[PDB]
Formats: structure tokens, C-alpha cells, sequence
């Protein structure tokens, strides 16, 4: 399994067209705010291919 | 109920507000496979079988 290739699938809007957005920052999914600490309704952003 | 003998409710002619349900914090579990968690209360479906 190779996961060097990564994608982005949470955002809180959609991207500009040839906007590159690379900001490792936490998502808030939830209702309880994340203050960039993983958790319940925090996940991370980058998730890696199979 | 069981496993083997799961009841199956049936939700319809009805309005829900999954927002409620959404931000309990005692659901360990909130995996949506078919829809996005922060659109259940914008979309409308027929009938929720439970």
C-alpha cells in the first residue's frame, strides 16, 4: 500500500479555480470546537490513498 | 432488539432536525456512507428506515 499520495477530504468551502490550498490545519465537524487538537468532529484534513 | 431480529422503524411524514442528533457527544459512532453529515438537515428523502 502506498500512501505518499494524499487528498483533502474536508473543507469548509469549495476551492477558487487553480487555487492550491496545502494547510495542514484541523477541521471542525462538529458542534465542540477542535482549538487544533484532534478528536470527536476533528479529523484531519489529508487522508492517504490505498 | 437482537441482531438476528432487528426491528426496523420506519421515519416519514415528519420533520427531523439531525443537528440534534449530530452534536450528542455520548455518539462514539457517526459514519455517513451515502450523504454528508452537515447536509441531513437540507436534504429531503421520502422515507427513513431505521
Amino acid at each position: 500500500g502506498n500512501y505518499n499520495y494524499r487528498y483533502r477530504l474536508f473543507r469548509k468551502s469549495n476551492l477558487k479555480p487553480f487555487e492550491r490550498d496545502i494547510s495542514t490545519e484541523i477541521y471542525q465537524a462538529g458542534s465542540t470546537p477542535c482549538n487544533g487538537v484532534e478528536g470527536f468532529n476533528c479529523y484531519f484534513p489529508l487522508q492517504s490513498y490505498g | 432488539a437482537s441482531v438476528y431480529a432487528w426491528n426496523r422503524k420506519r421515519i416519514s411524514n415528519c420533520v427531523a432536525d439531525y443537528s440534534v442528533l449530530y452534536n450528542s457527544a455520548s455518539f462514539s459512532t457517526f459514519k455517513c456512507y451515502g450523504v454528508s453529515p452537515t447536509k441531513l438537515n437540507d436534504l429531503c428523502f421520502t422515507n427513513v428506515y431505521a
